[PDB]
């Protein structure tokens, strides 16, 4: 009566250990998954930093997406902040963003862009600017980090299905 | 999340040079090179919590909290067993045997350190006195052969000595005869002639004879029983012979 | 019993030994697309959506 | 920068607030009254004073400190009685010349004045800290001196600073930690906010059982330490005689005893009777009020103290168990508290969805038992800690309708009875076999099997003829007494003296300052043993006369055997169980032939 | 300044906000009669104030405040025992003043003279059922608990004078160790029973050393909770002041919570549970707060709240809320008044917490305690073998039916049998609640020792 | 970027009105905690939102927002199984992502997958009596009642524990040719009941086979009630996409219930009786709408609730509303989980409405109906001649009432005994049912058939 209690035991620390490696398996797993998405991300960071690099050809992708910011914000009078070298971009292309803007959406143009002070490095964002409110009611962030973060949300399903189908 | 991972790791490292100091213990110090290895070299805190941060190494406050559990349980058990020093080859078994197990911080051995290490820590702070005295020869001979076997191998004598000193720390300081009844009694019955030689002091051999001959001596009437009595308590050993011949005098 | 104190520890040796040919697999899958996806990601990424 | 929009009740509401958090302290008025703001509405924030006011006006200076209103953490908690915002009512006492909260007054809770003998630890200049590191060491009584004196949670950064051995108050500095740049100056005194609860490191399961001294409590759910248990009330029925006599029965390196919505007179008799009496550690020189922390919260005070008194308490059993050390809490009563959250809902003006009650209640209520339990210390020591949530819950309604016992029965995972007749017919304390669950009696059975207890056994079959006494007291009294069989009889037989044995405490035993394990599973061995061994005998042919004239001696000796300690013989068994066991089958083999 | 609006009895004034909360204002109407009234809520812009002479004569621009810039306090003296007043402060026949040498709060939160120590003297109210099984001591907020239906006034006056006539047998007992003191407060009561009740005082001997405060149904709600803060406080600055076991009379609590609930139906607040305020146990609490043993051991205030149940039921707002706070508590039963038990007070349901605190050696019995727990079982056992007996029959019974039916009426019509102005002394209601048991063997009780049994038995 | 206030768990922040209604939000504190949670309501430049994370502790003028564009949804996967995770979809092993494949709503239903199929096909779970007398099949749901006296989460933890035991000797009698799945779902459960569930469910070896959500009683309403919506979204995309049977438990009721009374306590609805809102029959139709047979009925996507009752009183919508939706009923007494017995569940008052349609051949056994018909009897029978036992005696008890009792209490402690790590089917239990009804004679069993009686007697 006894000895049939301890196999009972020694049977139910076996399905412990087969439960436990068998889970460590399905572990070992979804750590390669998330570093292999870890590092298509480290990629994708790595490619928009060089990508950012460049004012002349990221002037009209930063035109665009300053005019994106500009048709979800819904004010006329907003604050940009950019980097030490997109404010120039942006300062003389303010019209251009304006007139860009006034034929994608049916309100009227901004009257002026709010250069401000802060200037973001290369060491907190991958490029972009982050467009805000001027009365303090809402923040929108227009960077590639953040776009990228909030896009792999809804772009992790195709990549999933086209990396492990 | 970061700054306890740097600070286990860092009391890791410390608590790890700290237990061997001479580099003698390849198989302790072999598992810990992973975060041993952070810590010998010289690093900033910011590279460490980005680089723990970033997957780039141990961030299981789980599995470092086990580890630190089981070296914090061996760097305790060899300090516990101070003035005393244990073998080299017995730190290296009772850390592969605590290595293995499945529960170390619900088993006994972690209690039996904690109640050893709280015998000495609670005699340490009191004044002496008689059960303060068979408790500190009692936890010496309980360190002595808790360094000498272990702590992963069962004796009775750890476990008697553990009882008598639990029993002897949970009493009150009115209770002198239930000490000197046990501490007799406990004395008695143990295999050696004398368990205090080498291990305790030439002074406490002598005032623990000179306590059990004080303590019979007020019993007596006759002059030669006191005389025998008081002759007999010039002794630097307690041996069962002086105490069965004190209780056959009495 | 002594099958059930030599198996304590050879349960990641025996997990990791399971997955070895998966990882490979999955990491030659991934490693072969990757351009696929990182120029997609960079050409949503930079356009307005 | 603020001023008095308007001022009713001992609530004060300040307008033109704005910067301000959710848990910010500041002064109302130009008396310098303490408060909090809980809430806030628009530009008005309603702020809660601990102190009643009645000579502010509306339009006074309101001022923030800038800093969350919480408690200091460190020596100097013990050995002492204060409030439910951290007041020490010693020195207010004799200084403010009132025993209670007074009004205009400001008071800390840790005074500049005492010393204490502080000492390093093995850390040294370049090692990294983090948050709840053992820093250093003070001693604060003469018993125990495990009060190691820790950091802040959520900071970290390395020991620039580092003070040498010796004695030193708790303004003066000891230890400095900066990681980028000066962050600033640590001292023996701690912030932390009352409000947010402590952090750790990780949960650890529920093993280790706890025993409060209650036999009928023990024997009826396995207690352990690092649980949630709940105690009925009726409204005053002998539940200060069990919260007082668990608190000086247990046997924890930490008390923590906050009164939420008491009357007073308990508080005054449990804090002066703490002195008098000794516990079962060898202590000396107050050792029942130096072993424990006393908050005294009455019902005559405000409610934001009385709300406050157990995130008060939960932040000091949360930093005794991130300590190193196991504390035991009791509250007394959550009826009180909810009633005070009631109040501060109904007088703030916020519309309530519990027959009454706040509907934000039953999330704070709820959220104040998940804070306590048993897990791993926090810090880099990896400390072993635990905290035992014991809150008897009052009556606020119904007799089982009330949102405070059904918001907090679902939370809680031990549950206690009580008899509402056998209540009033002076049998306190009582529980009810049939009203009573617990999940720790599993993981507890895998402890017990190692430490040999034979507790649940027993239980299980005093649980069944308890249940089965019940109905055959209620078949016999209903459809009368004209027939009956021996099991029914040797049933009831045994469940009463089972039940005068166990059911009567607090006044009907002679032993009732410690309950070994092995006395209380003993002993039900003697009453199964009996109730076995006259259903064996009754069942293998038999009288029940001749067994209960077979019995004799027996059945008086153990009902009487509780009377006695368990001293004699050995350490943790007494001579009359083992003298019971020889007895019982000359009792057994007579009774049959 | 001016009347913005009057919503039921509360008047609510347009002004700016500088008087302080609590403090009297001075509203003068154009009818050549002028009132006082304290601000009961302070707010932006705006005050709510009501007025203690009357609730009529109200303008809506022709009146004008004044800002006494002084918080509501009421002078206490040594001397104002012996005095008619009003809710209010004031007399009905134009004679004896305040007369005020110092300065209290009407809530007595700045004061605190409670002192660190529970209830020791017993106080004896003449009764042996009542200090038997509840017996409470100095400083307990226990109060008597009634029911519609049966005159618990006149059974409060009675157990008040049988209080202060049992007060000096139980002084050389060790009972009371300073001077006895009475405090009348009366709200909503009729003119017959506070004539009544001021007769008994003046026939006890306690008209010259104790105050009469007067309320009636048609003043004003705050005046009438105002008076139990201003008796409490003259009972607390007397009994801290001289060391004097005072005895306060709330009565009745039912007026003063239904004055809080009509005061939370003039205003927007949101209601608690069975349709009453939700602030009710905060002002209900600084009432119970003036209670206990004054600071130097040798005075303390006892307060006696006389509240009537209105539905006949303890699970009321008004009688749980107050009776939450307190500590134990005695209900009557109208069967022991229809059966000719005076005064019909009932022992199952009355329980306190506080009757081994308050009891000691020295000035009680040590067995008191551990016969009422026998007596309550028997009692509980007398009343359910009763209604088995009556509801199944008498071929239903058992053994214990008949001996628990016995001691259930010689225990209802013997212990609780007694006149209205003799003394009973806690030996003699034990010498005679012990007779009453032994009715059964030796085997049948077990909620007492049997050494303590023994000696007794 | 501008919060208004904060009054009780909902927290008023001032924000444009670009939002969509249950889309997600990041709220940025002046400490260095962000904290995520969902609009609960949008409108012109004003919103009252809950925090995932907390409810105060922000700035009212120094506190940042944004948002993040998507709205609340939880990626559904085949990955899921042997991990932890939270009651908002986010995982607390600090070990991978989810890494799902497709986008499935969280706050509604996205293709809402009811085929109009009739239930059949039963399986068990590891419930004697629960899968005997009452047994279920795929597209009929049965809820647990039980009360303040039993483990019923470790009631839960032990059902949910005893799936997928069942599937492999199932699998060889018709009875599963797929895989099994089981949702855990843990709303107002502690650290110490989660632990011990997952590593006890990790010892058994279904820890690979399940999924694992703990919410904790310190967390905001809004996620323990969408912490179900989750495992039913997960468990209709595993039932559907993957074409396996999945068996979802929600527990507890009791939290749900109480998370959702405690909501709406600033908007303009009100509660409905006994303090519960008025629209727990939506909030149980929403939950109860994702789950059933979907089209193209390959797998099936079992419901089993559990329902703690508080006060154990039927005068509460929680039971009612939740039995009356569904097709059966099972109860559990507290005398018998109060002896020792576990699972203490009674087969007397507990019924199944369709337990004729979840049996048939090929899937279940064919005796499984009288035999739980013949034990139902002779468990009534057995409670029957127990009750009437007591009151005859031991000397005059009858033949029947005596072979009905011993077969109540050998059935009592054989049938509804069962082991915590035991998987018992129903083949196994008809046989231990087989062997306690054996003991009657022939000539007493009329309640199945001649051929089957006598094959299996």
């Amino acid at each position: 009566g006894n000895f049939k209690s301890k196999l009972k035991k020694a049977m139910l620390s076996q399905q412990i250990t087969k439960s436990t490696i068998a889970n460590k398996m399905r572990l070992k797993v979804l750590s390669a998954r998330e570093q292999s998405l870890d590092g298509i991300f480290e990629e994708t960071k790595e490619k928009l930093s060089g990508i950012a690099n460049n004012r002349d050809e990221y002037k009209p992708i930063l035109q665009s997406l300053i005019v994106e910011a500009l048709l979800k914000l819904l004010e006329p009078k907003a604050i940009v902040k950019a980097l030490e070298r997109d404010v120039d971009l942006i300062e003389s292309m303010k019209d251009d963003i304006m007139r860009e803007y006034g034929e994608k959406a049916q309100r009227a143009p901004l009257e002026e862009i709010v250069i401000s002070n802060d200037y973001l490095n290369k060491d907190l964002v991958s490029g972009g600017v982050v467009v805000s409110n001027a009365s303090d009611k809402i923040e929108i962030n227009n960077t590639l980090e953040e776009r990228l973060k909030l896009l792999s949300e809804e772009a992790l399903p195709a990549i999933r299905l086209e990396l492990y189908g | 999340y970061h700054s306890q991972v740097v600070g286990k790791i860092g009391y890791i490292a410390r608590c790890m040079q700290t237990i061997d100091p001479e580099n003698n213990l390849k198989k302790i110090r072999e598992d810990y090179q992973d975060v041993l290895i952070w810590a010998e070299k010289n690093y900033r805190f910011e590279e460490i919590l980005e680089a723990s941060k970033s997957g780039k190494c141990p961030n299981d406050l789980d599995a470092l909290s086990r580890r630190s559990l089981i070296l914090l349980e061996l760097l305790r058990l060899v300090s516990s067993i101070s003035p005393f020093k244990m073998k080299l080859d017995l730190i290296e078994s009772q850390y592969e045997k605590m290595k293995q197990h499945v529960n170390l911080w619900k088993s006994d051995y972690h209690v039996k350190l904690n109640q050893l290490n709280q015998l000495t820590d609670y005699l340490k702070n009191a004044a002496p006195t008689p059960k303060n005295n068979f408790l500190r020869a009692m936890t010496s001979v309980l360190q002595m052969q808790i360094a000498q076997y272990g702590i992963t191998e069962d004796n009775e004598g750890i476990n008697q000595l553990f009882k008598l000193g639990l029993h002897l720390l949970a009493m009150a300081n009115e209770k002198i005869d239930e000490q000197y009844h046990l501490f007799k009694g406990y004395v008695k019955d143990q295999p050696e002639e004398s368990p205090f030689e080498g291990i305790l002091p030439a002074e406490d051999q002598k005032i623990l004879v000179k306590t059990m001959i004080d303590y019979a001596m007020p019993k007596l009437s006759s002059k030669v029983l006191q005389d025998k009595l008081s002759a007999l308590s010039s002794s630097d050993v307690l041996t069962k012979t002086l105490l069965d011949s004190i209780d056959r005098i009495v | 019993e002594q099958k059930n104190a030599g198996g304590v520890g050879e349960l990641e040796k025996k997990a990791e030994a399971g997955v070895q040919g998966e990882l490979a697999e999955i990491k030659k899958i991934a490693e072969k697309k990757k351009d696929d996806v990182v120029k997609i990601l960079i050409e949503t990424v930079i356009k307005p959506s | 920068y603020g001023a008095i929009y308007s001022v009713s009740g001992p609530v004060v509401i300040a307008e033109n607030m704005i910067g301000c958090a959710m848990y910010e302290l500041v002064k109302v008025g130009h008396d310098n009254l303490v408060g909090e703001v809980i809430r806030i509405d628009g530009d008005k924030a309603t702020i809660q004073v601990y102190e009643e006011t009645a000579g502010l006006t509306v339009g006074d200076p309101v001022l923030r400190t800038g800093k969350p209103l919480s408690v200091e953490l460190g020596p100097g908690l013990m050995e002492t009685i204060y409030d439910g915002i951290q007041r020490p009512l010693k020195a207010i006492k004799e200084e403010s010349q009132s025993i209670y909260i007074p009004r205009g007054i400001d008071t800390p809770a840790l005074d500049r004045t005492i010393k204490w003998q502080f000492t390093p630890g093995k850390f040294q200049v370049g090692d990294h800290i983090s948050g709840g590191d053992i820093y250093g060491s003070v001693f604060e009584n003469s018993l125990i001196s495990s009060h190691k004196i820790l950091l802040p949670p959520r900071s970290r950064g390395t020991i620039t600073w580092i003070a040498p051995a010796g004695e030193y108050t708790l303004d003066e500095k000891i230890l400095e930690v900066e990681f980028d740049g000066k962050k600033s100056d640590f001292t023996l005194y701690h912030t932390w906010p009352v409000r947010v609860p402590r952090p750790v490191t990780e949960k650890l399961s529920a093993d280790y059982p706890l025993l409060t001294g209650q036999r009928v409590l023990d024997a009826l759910f396995p207690c352990v330490q690092g649980g949630t248990t709940c105690i009925p009330g009726a409204f005053g029925c002998g539940k200060t005689v069990i919260s007082q006599s668990l608190s000086k029965y247990s046997n924890s390196d930490a008390i923590i005893y906050v009164g939420c919505g008491e009357r007073g007179n308990e508080m005054a008799e449990v804090l002066m009777e703490f002195p008098e009496l000794y516990t079962e550690m060898s202590g000396t020189k107050e050792p029942i009020m130096k072993r424990t922390t006393l908050v005294a919260n009455t019902s005559n005070m405000p409610v934001a103290a009385r709300e406050a008194s157990i995130y008060t308490g939960i932040t000091l059993a949360e930093y005794f168990r991130d300590q190193g050390k196991n504390v035991s809490m009791i509250a007394d009563s959550s009826s009180r508290w909810a009633e005070a959250l009631r109040e501060i809902s109904g007088r703030l003006g916020e519309m309530p969805a519990d027959q009454g009650f706040p509907a934000y209640l039953g999330a704070k209520l709820a959220s104040f038992y998940e804070r306590a339990g048993k897990a791993v210390a926090l810090g880099s020591p990896d400390r072993t800690g635990s905290v035992s949530i014991v809150a008897a819950v009052s009556p606020a309604g119904g007799d089982f309708s009330d949102p405070v016992t059904t918001a907090t029965l679902g939370i809680t995972q031990v549950f206690w009875g009580l008899d509402k007749k056998l209540a009033q017919r002076k049998h306190f304390p009582s529980i009810n076999t049939s009203v009573s669950y617990s999940k720790y009696t599993n993981v507890l059975n895998k402890f017990y099997d190692s430490n040999y207890p034979e507790f649940p056994v027993l239980r299980d079959r005093m649980k069944e003829i308890l249940s089965n006494a019940e109905e055959l007291e209620q078949v016999v009294q209903l459809v009368g007494k004209s027939a009956l069989s021996d099991s029914d009889k040797i049933t009831l037989d045994v469940a009463t003296l089972i039940k005068e044995d166990f059911l009567q405490q607090n006044g009907y035993s002679t032993y009732d300052a410690f309950c070994p394990i092995w006395k209380t599973f003993d002993m039900m061995r003697a009453f199964i043993s009996y109730h076995d061994e006259a259903q064996k005998a009754v069942a293998n042919g038999a009288n029940w006369s001749k067994l209960a004239d077979s019995t004799g001696d027996v059945k008086h000796a153990v009902s009487s055997s509780k009377f006695f300690e368990p001293s004699r013989g050995e350490k943790e068994v007494h001579g009359e169980f083992e003298k019971l066991l020889s007895t019982m089958q000359e009792r057994f083999a007579e009774s049959t032939d | 300044n001016t009347v913005s609006g009057v919503n039921g009895p509360l008047v609510i004034l347009e002004k700016v906000k500088f008087p302080r909360y609590n403090e009297i204002v001075n509203l003068t109407l154009p009818d050549g009669t002028v009132r006082q009234g304290q601000v009961l809520e302070i707010r932006g812009d705006r005050a709510i104030v009501q007025v203690f002479e009357g609730t009529s004569g109200i303008d809506v621009k022709k009146t004008t405040v004044e800002f006494t810039g002084e918080s509501l306090r009421i002078p206490v003296s040594e001397d104002m025992l012996g005095r008619i007043f009003d809710g209010s402060g004031r007399p009905i026949d134009n004679g004896p003043k305040v007369f005020a040498e110092d300065y209290l709060d009407i809530n007595g939160s700045p004061i605190n003279p409670y002192a660190r120590i529970y209830p020791e003297e017993m106080i004896s109210t003449g009764v042996s059922a009542i200090d038997t099984m509840n017996s409470i001591a100095r400083g307990q907020k226990i109060p008597i608990f009634s029911a519609s239906g049966l005159p618990h006034n006149e059974i409060a006056a009675q157990i008040c004078r049988q209080a202060g006539l049992v007060r000096p047998t139980k002084d050389v007992h060790d009972g009371h160790e300073e001077n006895f003191s009475i405090v009348f407060a009366a709200m909503g009561v009729n003119l017959e029973t506070a004539r009544f009740f001021k007769q008994d005082f003046e026939e006890n001997g306690s008209l010259e050393r104790t105050s009469l405060f007067l309320n009636l149904a048609n003043d004003p709600t705050i005046e009438r909770i105002i008076t139990p803060r201003l008796a409490l406080t003259t009972a607390e600055y007397l009994a801290y002041q001289t060391e004097r076991h005072v005895l306060t009379i709330l009565t009745d609590m039912s007026s003063y919570a239904d004055a809080l609930r009509e005061v939370s139906a003039a205003r927007e607040e949101v209601p608690g549970r069975r349709g009453y305020p939700g602030y009710m146990y905060t002002d209900l609490s600084t009432i119970y707060e003036r209670a206990g043993r004054v600071e130097g051991r040798n005075g303390s205030i006892t307060q006696i709240p006389i509240l009537t149940m209105p539905n006949d039921d303890i699970t009321h707002p008004i009688p749980d809320l107050t009776g939450y706070i307190t500590e134990g508590q005695i209900f009557v039963d109208r069967q022991l008044h229809n059966k000719g038990i005076y005064p019909p007070i009932n022992v199952l349901p009355s329980l306190s917490r506080l009757m081994k605190s308050a009891i000691g050696e020295g000035m009680t019995r040590k067995d008191h305690g551990d016969v009422s727990n026998q007596l309550y079982a028997k009692y509980a056992i007398g009343k359910d073998a009763a209604a088995m007996k009556a509801v199944v029959g008498e071929e239903a019974l058992s053994i214990e039916d008949k001996l628990s039916l016995e001691f259930l009426e010689k225990f209802e019509k013997t212990f609780i049998t007694q006149g209205a102005y003799e003394d009973r002394t806690v030996f003699e209601s034990l010498d005679q609640a012990w007779s009453l048991l032994r009715i059964y063997p030796k085997e049948m009780l077990n909620r007492i020792s049997p050494k303590i049994l023994d000696e007794f038995y």
